[PDB]
Parts: C-alpha cells; structure tokens; sequence
C-alpha cells in the first residue's frame, strides 16, 4: 500500500521533531529548583518575598543565587480549607514555614500547622525552612512586660536556657531564653517522628533582614547532599 | 436573617427533594444486572478476543 | 652467574588461584547485573562499576589456563600466542581496574563536594566517552609484546613464558614506569578523593553521628584495603629494579628474593574479589536491590 | 449521615464544675482522632484539646493546662470532658471535632469557618 | 422561629428517613446471588508511552479510541497516537498546576484547567496549522476540578468554591451555574444523553443536577469521608463513588439510595479514580497503594489486581468500544493494559 507508507514518513518526522523538543525542553527544567511558601496572615511572609524579589492570584518569583535558579509559589486565591490542594506541591525541593513571634495567643496555631505538615503522607520526604519572624516585636514584649508568657504557657516557669546557645552581642539574658523557648517549643514535636527522612532548619529573622536567599541556597545545598549520599550508595 | 433566609432555602429544597417519586430496589437491581448480561458479547476486557483484529499486538 | 631457582614456586599460588576463580565470579556476575539495573535508572555510576565488573571477568576467564602452568609446570606446551595474548591480559588487567576504581572515586567526590555544578559531567553520554578512552589508552599503551616479535624475546618464552631472570635492557624502565604510573597515582588520586569527601560530610548538619562514623568506616576500608593487597609486589619490583641497576653482576640478590617475588605475585590478584563485595554487596540499599533482581 | 450532637451545658459560677458530652454517629468511633473546640463573643474558633484514636496521647492548650480532662468512650461512642475550676473566660459555644482521613496521625482543617464534620454546639455560661 | 425552623428540618428529615427504609426491599447480593463469578481477570502491559517529566495529573480519550490527551505538572499537554505510539502534538500551557483535560467529541478542540481557576480551550485543526489559544473561560473563584465538552460550542466546569457552571464557548459567559455543596466538589460526569449531571464533593454526598432548569433533584450520602472520584452506569440509571476511607460504593437514581459496597480489611488508602466497562459488569479503581484493583460489580467480590505502577495511580481511561484501559500514575508513565 502506497498510503500507508506514504503517512508512516510523515508521523515519524513529526515524531522526531517532538521528542527533539522534549529533550530540550527537559534539559533546562531539571536544572531549576521550586519552592513553597506558607505562612499566616499576620506573618509577614510577602515582605520577605519582595525583598528577595528586589534583590491570575498565585504570586510568583524568580531569583538567582550564584548562577542557580530559584523559584517561589504562593497560593492565595483560595479558601481557607487546604488539604486537597496541598497535595500537588510533593516534589518540591523545601517549604519555606514562616512562624509569627510576637503574637502568643496565635502560636498554639501555628504550631498545630506545622505538626499537622509535619505528619502528612506526601509531606515526610520534604525538609521546611523556618523563618521565626517579629523578633523586634517580641523583643519589646518581653523588655517592657504587661504580657507574661507563663500564662499562654505555663512550662515556661521551669524551663532553663540550653548551654550551647549563642547569644547577640548585646542582649538582656530574659530576651534569649523566651526567643530560645519559642524555637525549643517548635523543634520538640519535629524530633519524635521522621526516620531521618527530613530535617527542619530553624533561622531567626526580622523585618529588614537582607540574607534569606542564601540561608535557602545552603540549606537546599545540604538537601541535595543529602540526597546525592543516599543516591551513590555512600551511606 | 441571612441565616434564616439560608435555612428557609434549605427547608424549600427539602420539601423539594422529600416527593421524588420513587420505585423499589428490586426493579432498579433486576434492570442492572439485565443490562449488564445483555451486552456482555461486545466487551473485549470482560470476553477475550482474537489476535488478529487486537490492535495492540 | 648464580644458579637461582625456577620451579620451587608452586604451593600457594594454585590454591589460591582456585579460591579466586571459585568466589569472585558469581558475585562479579551479580555486580554486573546491579550495575545495568542502576544504569536502566538513569544512572552514571553503574556505567563505571558495569565497566569494572567487565574487567574482572576476562581475569578470571584467563585464570583456569595458568592452573595448567602449574598442572605440568613446564615446557608450556600450549603455545607462543597463548604467551603473547594471554600473559598480555594476565599482567595487564589490574590497571584498568585500578582505573576505574578512580574514575568512581572521582564521579563520588563530584555528587557529594558540589551538588549543585558539573551538570554536563554527570551523563550517560560523558561516563561512555571517558570509558571508551580510558580502555583504548590503556591497551594501546600496554600492546608492546602483541606487536612486533623482537621486543617479546626480552620475555624468554624459550621455556616458562612470561619470566626473565637476568633481567637487561628495557625491562626495568619499563618496571619503574608500571610502579611509579600504574599504582601510586591512582592510589593519591582515591586518597585525596575521599579525604575531600569525608570532609564534606563532617560538616553536615542533617547527618547524624552513626552514619558519619559509618562512612568514616567504609572510606577508610576502602583506601586500605588496596594498598594492602598490592604493596609487597611493587616493593620487591622497586627494589630489585634500583639494586640491579647498581650492581648487575650480583646474583645473591635474587637468591635472597624469588620467593617473595612469586608469593606477592601470587597475593596481589585479590582485588577482584575485593571490588564487587565492597561496591555492591556491602550497602544495605544494593543488598535490597540485589533482593529486588 | 455523619452525625455529631453536643450535650450538657448550664450555668456556673467562677470555680464550678460541668461535664461535657458529644454523641456520634454514622461512622466507626475508633479510627479517628479527635479535638475540642470553642468560639466565644467576638472572636474566632480556637482550639483547646485533643485526644487520639486509642487514649494514650492527649494534648492541651496552657491556658487549660491544669484544670479540665478529656475522656473518650468506645463501647458508647461518647466525647467527655471534665471541666472545674472555671474563671470568666470560659463562656462560648462548644464543638467537638472529628479529623477527616482514617489511621493518620494529622489532619488539616478542625477550625475553619465552614467545617463538614462538627455538631450545633451548647452554650455554656459563667 | 430559627429553632422551628430547625424542628422543622428535623422532622423532614426523619419522613425522609421513613420513606427511603420503605423503598429498601431486597437487598442488592440477594438478588445477585446465583450469577456465575467472573473469575481471574489477568491484564498485561500492551505499549508504555514516555516523554513527560513530572507526575501525571489527568488524561481523556478521544472518540476515535486512537487519539489521546495527557496532562502533567511539569507544564505540558501531549495528544499521542496509541496504535503507533507516535506523538502527534505537544502544547506548552501558561500554568503548570493542571488538574483536568478533556477532548472535543468533534475532535477539534481541547480543553484544561488548575489552580489559576482558568479554564483554556486550543484549537487543533487551524489553517495555518498550529495549535493555539482559543478562548479563556473566568468566573470561578476556585480551582478546575474537571471539565466536559456537551457540543463544540457549551461545556461544563466544577470548581473548588462549592459550584459548577455551564459555559457557552462562543460567547465566553456563564448560562448556568449551579450552587448547593458544602465542600469541594472533587469530580462529574455527564450523562449519555447530556440531559443530566452528577458530582461528588468533600462533605460526603453526591448531587444530581438537571443542565436546562439548574436545580437540584436528588442528594445521596452514605459514605464517612470526602468523596473523589465518580462517573455514570452506561445505562445512565447508576453510578459509582470512591472517597478516602478506603471503600466504593454504588448508588441509584430512581430508587434514592445505597446499593452495594466494596470494601476489604487489608485495604486502608482510599480510591483515586474510578471507571467502568462497556458491558457495565467491571469497575476499575486505582489506589494510594500503587496499583489498581477490578471489582466485579454485581457480585462485589474482587475479580483483578493491575500492578506495575511505581507511584501514586492519579488517573484511569476507557475506550469507547472497551479494547483498552489507560493507567497514569505519579512516575510519569502512562500504560495501556489489554
């Protein structure tokens, strides 16, 4: 048969000319890194976002740290309920959890956010970055008291400062053991569960800090040596 | 009152829903399984066909 | 001169040839496997380590014939080409193991120190092309006796096959150039790879102690056990290389080192075995991948 | 039909006492971890306390820490709650919740402004 | 009056309750009690179609059963040809979160959909001959879910903000839309004769929806979870719901109730997808537990396992005269099995 043939030719070239376009495209999307942020109205995780900006209702970024390619969602078109879009950001490389410290009445909430990501099904393969924000605010909390945290947490008055804490250069000792305290209160239910699958990486930030990107290039540096230990059969 | 007008539109579909005529089980069961016996011949996964007119060999 | 001996040389090197012929095929069988799984992956490694495997394997096919070397002990009744081939292989293979040992320890240090870069090294395409070279250098280089017939004589084949013992000319040069190229710098080039990379790990923060400890294990078993299996040979070569090069008429030397010589010759085929248990078997994730096969 | 329906309830004075209990029905009682919640005048739902599928783990918020207890019962598929020692800040509308997915340890959404999976609620007051 | 109000409901309810124990007469296996048993049901891996790069989201078969549609998370949409396993086109979308495709009946258009709340329509057959953007549909304050072709001019779209509207293409407005769930409404499928419409959402219920009138007819619970997969019975008098406390069900329409369950012990993640035959005999489900399982649905006794899959299994496909099944689960592989 002549038509046969005569089509055969033509769907194989077009074939080629795809799978050419696939190879392509598949090159420059292994090389580039995706990230999810959440967060909390109060927190302000958008800031931060412009400022790494600087230097259809998802938002979007793009940035660049040492020739490597960093990309940044975040879904806000939607409704409060969120454990069903959730679940298409499995693949990525880290979620960014930005914490508000200022506020104590909505730290219970968000410390049940993070044990409930903590305990996912398609989220114990993912390693969070921790952005402990509002530290000037809860700074001027603690100072000036008229807002005891005994009271929204009444483990705070048997609770004493680890040995192996650096504090700033100046620094009234109350002012680290509440900041401390808040770290210790998030980092012991990310501890109990987690067959060395993930980590999660605490950082302390304020409102004009110039230095999150390359606190996420390192901390996706060590995930991706991670990976690469458990992937060449060095463990 | 927007909750009262909420559940009076609730109650409104209610009653909407409460006189659907309705038929026993028995009649809707016996007329699936009849369908599903009366084309039980042109279904290749069920009933396995010949090499020849396959068209993934 | 002296009258050393020739046949006095033959106790441990039959056995222990058949202990190596009897172990380090299956399990070089099963690497080979472990090896094309892991390529099917889209995995550069497992190209290196099924190389490897390929090497060790013509080795252990070549070993049966020189159980016959000493079945009749003499008069190599088989032939001059089984000399000028076979003995070829026989004192050749080693290196292209030791080559590839290196080409895995350098693709290790590039996935671990810097995650992030080398995107273009780290393909099936490039760990083919490096192969291709590494095996066509090393035979053009190492096929001196194939060609020519004159050079091959400097090898006896009189009786014996493949000896000489008043050594002359150019097998010396030839014995300082496979101690000083053949051995040494491969070995700097897998100690340095794996100081970087224990370095690497030491500042993890992700990695517990056991499993930095573990690796530390594993690195420096795999550094040692090398120089272990290959030293004595290359000594005693080294050795009576530079003092034959002083004193040419003294033959109480090789009196005093025959056996030794034989008895290294005899240990240093161990790597074979070596290789696949320490690449493939050991690791707990390859153990359930060899489950999975 | 998932079906959850509060009880108790009244009027206490600071440093009463009043237990609390949700029925359930519709569903298996025992794969299925479960909390307290409560929205008082004014603001928002808040959480308070929860309780897993076998009655080991049990957790609080401070502000609760050393005066109420929470129960579960699986022969009468029963939610308790022992409350004592109550200050004016306890009056609001009680709903106990159920956690979506079956044998999870976590679960996303318990206080949201529409949930499908709670009960009416009772008022209890100080 | 908000407590009569209630009272009120309460007593609907309970007449409600009244009515459907009375239309229960026999149950479902006593009636299918005598039929023979399907058997061992052994599928086997026919072509395995590559290309794509990140986790498969969705497909749909074209009514040729030779063309195909596949959607990734990586951004691409590929129409293959399965006889040949030759790709035939290759489109790169704006967003990268898609959730749902469809195929024109007619063959010209093809439609999809995610988390921009957007749904895209790309013309195949163009004079010039590329494919291209065609017309934007916009109004839902949610995520696609999924979406249907009625004609070539109206479709059909489900959103995650508790609604579903009908869309004249040409003009690019909303006819119809129709509100009533309380959670997210997760899938639908349309009747053989495009007069009716189901959908099961996150509250545990299904409703069944008239296209011309938009109103609601008929609500269906019965399951303890969210509900997240359903289509229609061949009949169109039938259909089927998978959620996530791992067991299916089938419901009716005339009758107003629960028919059969499909449930195991061993069996704890839910169903994924669900899809059933040409004879209406065999219902295909895929699971969390990286494979997929065939229930004899008369008898409710399973009847196949299909495995071979790696990951997740997201999406599930039958032809139109039933000579093959789609599977495209999470590795970004898609397998025909017959």
């Amino acid at each position: 048969t002549e038509d046969q043939r005569n089509e055969e030719k033509a769907q194989r070239e077009a074939n080629k000319k795809i799978e050419k376009q696939l190879q392509k495209d598949k090159q420059v999307y292994r090389a580039t890194h995706r990230l999810l942020l959440l967060g909390a109205d109060n927190s302000g995780k958008s800031t931060i976002v412009k400022q790494m900006r600087i230097l259809s209702g998802i938002f979007e970024t793009k940035f660049q740290v040492d020739k490597v390619n960093f990309h940044m969602f975040d879904v806000g078109g939607q409704r409060d309920e969120r454990r069903k879009w959730i679940q298409c950001f499995n693949d990525v490389t880290a979620i960014i959890f930005v914490v508000d410290s200022s506020d104590y009445n909505r730290l219970q909430e968000a410390l049940n956010l993070f044990k409930s990501i903590w305990n996912n099904r398609w989220l114990r393969t993912i390693s969070v970055i921790l952005f402990l924000n509002k530290q000037d605010l809860l700074a001027e909390k603690v100072l000036a008291g008229k807002s005891k945290i005994e009271d929204y947490f009444p483990e705070f008055a048997r609770y004493t400062t680890p040995e192996d804490a650096t504090p700033e250069p100046g620094e009234d000792p109350r002012v680290t053991r509440a900041k401390y305290f808040i770290r210790d209160e998030f980092l012991r239910i990310s501890t109990a569960s987690g067959d060395g699958r993930h980590y999660c990486y605490p950082h302390f930030t304020c409102a004009v800090d110039t230095e999150n990107a390359r606190r996420i290039f390192n901390d996706c540096k060590d995930i991706i040596l991670q990976m690469n230990l458990r992937e060449y059969n060095l463990v | 009152t927007a909750s009262i007008a909420q559940a009076r539109k609730l109650v409104e579909q209610l009653k909407m829903e409460a006189n659907i005529d309705r038929i026993k089980v028995s009649k809707a069961a016996a007329d699936l399984m009849a369908y599903c016996e009366a084309h039980a011949k042109e279904d290749p996964l069920l009933t396995p066909v010949p090499a020849s007119e396959n068209p993934f060999r | 001169g002296c009258h050393v001996d020739s046949r006095v040389d033959h106790l441990f090197p039959p056995s222990l040839y058949i202990f190596v012929i009897g172990v380090g095929l299956p399990t070089n069988c099963l690497a080979l496997w472990a090896a094309y799984r892991q390529v099917q992956q889209r995995n550069e490694l497992g190209v290196y380590l099924m190389n490897l495997s390929i090497a060790d394997l013509l080795y252990i096919c070549t070993l049966p014939l020189w159980v016959d070397y000493f079945l009749h002990h003499d008069n190599w009744i088989h032939g001059p080409g089984s000399c000028k081939l076979f003995g070829f292989i026989f004192y050749t293979n080693i290196y292209i193991s030791i080559a590839f040992l290196c080409c895995i320890s350098v693709d290790r240090y590039l996935a671990v120190a810097h995650p992030l870069r080398f995107a273009r090294l780290r393909r099936v395409k490039t760990a083919v092309a490096v192969s291709s070279v590494v095996w066509a250098t090393e035979l053009g280089a190492n096929s001196a006796p194939l060609f020519h017939d004159e050079l091959f004589r400097d090898r006896y084949n009189h009786t014996f096959c493949f000896e000489k013992f008043p050594m002359e000319g150019w097998v010396a040069w030839m014995n300082l150039y496979r101690v000083f190229v053949g051995f040494l710098f491969p070995w700097a080039l897998m100690l340095l790879s794996y100081r970087g990379i224990l370095r690497a790990v030491r500042g993890s923060v992700s990695t517990e102690r056991q499993e930095k400890a573990k690796i530390k294990r594993l690195a420096l078993s795999l550094i040692a056990i090398v120089l272990v299996c290959f030293a004595p040979y290359h000594v005693l070569l080294l050795s009576r290389s530079a003092i034959y090069l002083g004193r040419p008429w003294d033959c109480g030397f090789e009196e005093r080192v025959f056996s030794a010589y034989h008895s290294s010759l005899a240990f240093t085929s161990l790597n074979c075995v070596a290789d696949p248990i320490l690449y493939c078997l050991v690791n707990e994730g390859a153990r359930s991948d060899v489950a999975k096969a | 039909q998932v079906q959850l329906q509060e009880s108790g309830g009244g009027l206490v004075q600071p440093g009463g006492s009043l237990r609390l209990s949700c029925a359930a029905s519709g569903f298996t009682f025992s794969n299925y971890k479960m909390n307290w919640v409560r929205q008082a005048p004014g603001k928002g739902l808040e959480w308070v306390s929860d309780i897993s599928q076998s009655g080991a783990s049990i957790s609080y918020t401070g502000s609760v820490k050393g005066r109420f207890t929470i129960s579960r019962d699986n022969a009468k598929n029963t939610l308790y709650l022992q409350m004592n020692s109550l200050k004016p800040e306890d009056t609001a509308v009680y709903y106990c919740a159920r956690c979506p997915a079956p044998f999870t340890r976590d679960c996303f959404d318990v206080t949201s402004t529409t949930y499908a999976y709670r009960g009416q609620g009772t008022q209890v007051t100080v | 009056e908000l407590d009569q109000l209630r009272q009120e409901a309460e007593q609907l309810k309970n007449q409600i309750r009244d009515a459907r124990k009375a239309c229960a007469d026999a149950t479902l296996s006593q009636i299918t009690n005598n039929i023979d048993p399907v058997g061992r049901i052994q599928m086997r891996t026919r072509r395995t179609l590559r290309g794509h790069l990140a986790k498969i989201y969705a497909m749909h078969w074209g009514t040729d059963s030779r063309l195909l549609v596949s959607a990734s998370q990586d951004g691409k949409l590929i129409i293959w040809d399965s006889y040949t396993t030759n790709k035939v086109h290759a489109i790169p979308l704006r967003s990268s979160w898609v959730m749902t495709c469809a195929y024109a009946p007619s063959g010209n258009y093809v439609a999809c959909g995610g988390l921009d709340n957007i749904c895209s329509i790309y013309n195949l057959k163009t004079r010039e001959g590329n494919v291209r953007v065609s017309r934007e549909l916009a109004g839902h304050t949610g995520y696609l879910s999924c979406c249907r072709f009625l004609d070539d001019n109206q479709i059909v779209t489900s959103s995650g903000d508790t609604t579903c509207a009908l869309w004249d293409i040409e003009t690019g407005q909303q006819t119809t839309t129709f509100t009533g769930h309380t959670g997210d409404v997760m899938s639908l499928s349309l009747a053989p004769d495009t007069r009716l419409f189901v959908s099961g959402a996150c509250d545990a219920s299904a409703k069944l929806w008239d296209v011309r009138e938009g109103m609601c007819r008929q609500t269906f619970t019965g399951h303890e979870s969210d509900i997240n997969a359903i289509c229609f019975f061949p009949n169109g008098n039938a259909f089927a719901t998978g959620s996530d406390d791992a067991t299916c069900r089938l419901f009716d329409l005339r009758a107003d109730q629960e028919l059969m369950t499909y449930s195991h012990d061993n069996i704890i993640c839910g169903i994924t997808s669900v899809s059933f035959s040409k004879s209406g005999r065999l219902l295909l489900a895929g699971y969390d537990d990286f494979n997929c399982n065939v229930w004899d649905a008369l008898k409710a006794d399973r009847a196949g396992v299909l495995a071979g899959h790696d990951n997740r299994v997201s999406c599930l496909g039958v032809t139109d005269d039933g000579m093959a099944v789609a599977t495209g689960s999470w590795d970004s592989f898609l397998k025909i099995w017959n």
